[PDB]
């Protein structure tokens, strides 16, 4: 698991590749979106979307991702929760690379997120990822928006209803 | 609610609470302390979610796999047990409930699924688990069924998947490695195709739960059940002539054992009265007894009262079982590791995903 940071910039330079997307945004369970929220969606959505045809180390993997804002900056932050051939020498390569390769299409000028991975403080990453899915992401109602493609929570993502 | 002066218990639905109350109208009786029982549903569940902020309870009952997530999250009181009661529980039970050097529950008693047979419906139960497809043709003939246990929780499930290969996580030096699941190596696959065929065939149905299988076998219309000690009051009921024996094996099957155990709410304000009741009127002969006597506990962790109970032919049969499975893991990951086993039963037993693809989902999700 980790986060990257999305900041106040990148969505300054969103093209309108980016915007003019007519996928679906399935806000009946949800609250509506701000054009910026939006953003976040598209983005999610179509990360979440080349990453089910994505091969090599990311191939047959199973993946949480959901954003936020941030509360004290500007900007958002996207939590991301792994897979055989995903391991902790490539895991932050594959996962950046799999981000800036969607946005590369949907930003005027060159922008490149960074994957900082969940380590705990005896300084092992990380591998509780469905825990924290069970006891954190999905208990946010404060969560702008939520793919997975991982059965159970396929539905219950963008459900309101559900997480309160 | 919880109130100072008071204590609140909670402890699943299928186990002796009314035994239990029992236990803590004796302890009223003693100190002036109201002592009250609830069977709330999805108490693993609904305990994490409410412990810390909500309306908790001030001792809870569960098997020690869900501990070490509670105490990693901190939502439990220490235990301060002296040696002279330490010696009155079994070693391995106390090592159930111990978690990074810290005992975090108290042991109550051992629990292992059985092959519970109706004797009358089948002299001689089947000792393999491949000889049953055939045992439930010949049953369906006569208007019954051959075998009938619940298919949604995994628990049921997991000794016919581990009975070939199939672990939650590769325990090494004393130590589980959570890099090393064994969901979806050889020997699971088959223990699950196996489970699922019985399905396709006819043998089983994918909607089967607990409290299904419970009316099935309580009333006769299927030979064999898998069950705890806890399912045995309402067979006694039912008159069914029954016996408690050793799981078929496949390709024997491993169960998961539990210890039922009680930990004590981190925003308790009576942790001291919750060790009394504890240490003094439930971990006693006759506490343990009044439990019993509802719904039987299985092997008590205490050895004063197990030397009596296990003369029971039922108890050593669970015994038996219980030594050919594996204690559960107590840490967090373990809630992980049920979530993703649970799904992928679900799903294989129901047609959703063949068995290759919902074991190389469960294989990723108890360590992202
Ligand atoms: O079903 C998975 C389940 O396994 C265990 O739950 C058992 C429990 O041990 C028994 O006390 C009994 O009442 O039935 C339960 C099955 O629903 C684990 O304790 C639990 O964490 C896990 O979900
Ligand atoms: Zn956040």
């Amino acid at each position: 698991r980790g986060v990257l940071q999305v900041s106040s910039n990148v969505l300054d330079c969103a093209n309108d590749n980016w915007w003019c997307s007519l996928l679906d945004l399935d806000t009946s369970d949800w609250e509506p979106l701000t054009h910026t929220n939006r953003l976040m969606a598209i983005y999610l959505s179509s990360v979440a979307s080349k990453l089910d045809l994505t091969g090599g180390p990311l191939a047959g993997c199973l993946y949480f991702f959901q954003v936020e804002c941030n509360k004290f900056e500007e900007g958002y932050h996207i939590h991301v929760v792994g897979g055989p051939g995903l391991n902790p020498r490539n895991l932050t390569v594959c996962v950046e690379g799999l981000f800036n390769n969607v946005l590369y299409h949907f930003v005027t000028e060159n922008v490149k997120l960074k994957f900082l991975p969940g380590m705990t403080t005896k300084g092992k990453y990380f591998r509780d990822g469905e825990q924290f899915i069970e006891n954190y992401l999905m208990k946010k109602i404060n969560v702008v928006w939520c793919v997975t493609n991982i059965d159970g929570y396929i539905d219950t993502c963008i459900s309101a209803t559900f997480r309160r | 609610k919880i109130e100072e002066g008071k204590l609140v218990i909670w402890i699943n639905g299928d186990k002796g609470y009314n035994g239990l109350a029992e236990v803590g109208k004796k302890f009223e009786k003693d100190t002036g302390i109201k002592v009250t029982v609830e069977h709330p549903d999805k108490l693993e569940e609904k305990f994490p979610q409410v412990a810390a902020t909500g309306d908790g309870p001030d001792i809870i009952f569960w098997a020690h796999d869900r501990f070490g997530g509670y105490a990693q999250s901190g939502l439990l009181a220490e235990i301060t047990p002296d040696k002279a009661f330490q010696d009155k529980l079994y070693p391995f039970t106390w090592d159930a409930v111990r978690y990074n050097g810290k005992l975090i529950a108290y042991p109550i008693a051992v629990e292992a699924l059985s092959l519970i047979y109706n004797k009358d419906l089948l002299p001689n139960p089947p000792k393999t688990w491949e000889e049953i497809p055939a045992l439930d043709k010949g049953l369906k003939a006569k208007g019954k069924s051959a075998l009938m246990f619940n298919l949604q929780e995994p628990y049921f499930t997991w000794p016919l998947i581990a009975a070939d290969g199939g672990y939650a996580f590769k325990y090494e030096n004393g130590k589980y490695d959570i890099k090393d699941v064994g969901v979806d190596n050889a020997g699971a696959k088959a223990g699950l195709t196996f489970l699922v065929d019985l399905i396709k065939n006819k043998h089983m149905n994918a909607d089967t739960d607990y409290s299904i299988a419970e009316a099935a076998f309580n009333k006769g219309e299927t030979a064999m059940t898998i069950n705890g000690p806890w399912a045995w009051s309402n067979i006694d009921t039912s008159k069914v002539n029954y016996g408690v024996t050793v799981l078929p094996t496949f390709k024997p099957s491993k169960p998961f054992v539990g210890v039922l155990s009680a930990g004590i709410n981190a925003a308790s304000p009576n942790k001291e009265l919750a060790k009394e009741f504890l240490e003094n009127y439930l971990l006693t002969d006759e506490g343990l007894e009044a439990v019993n006597k509802d719904k039987p506990l299985g092997a008590v962790a205490l050895k004063s009262y197990e030397e009596e109970l296990v003369k029971d032919p039922r108890i050593a049969a669970t015994m038996e079982n219980a030594q050919k499975g594996e204690i559960m893991p107590n840490i967090p990951q373990m809630s992980a590791f049920w979530y993703a086993v649970r799904t992928a039963v679900i799903n294989a037993a129901s047609g959703r995903q063949t068995v290759d693809e919902a074991l190389k989902d469960a294989q990723t999700v108890p360590h992202m």
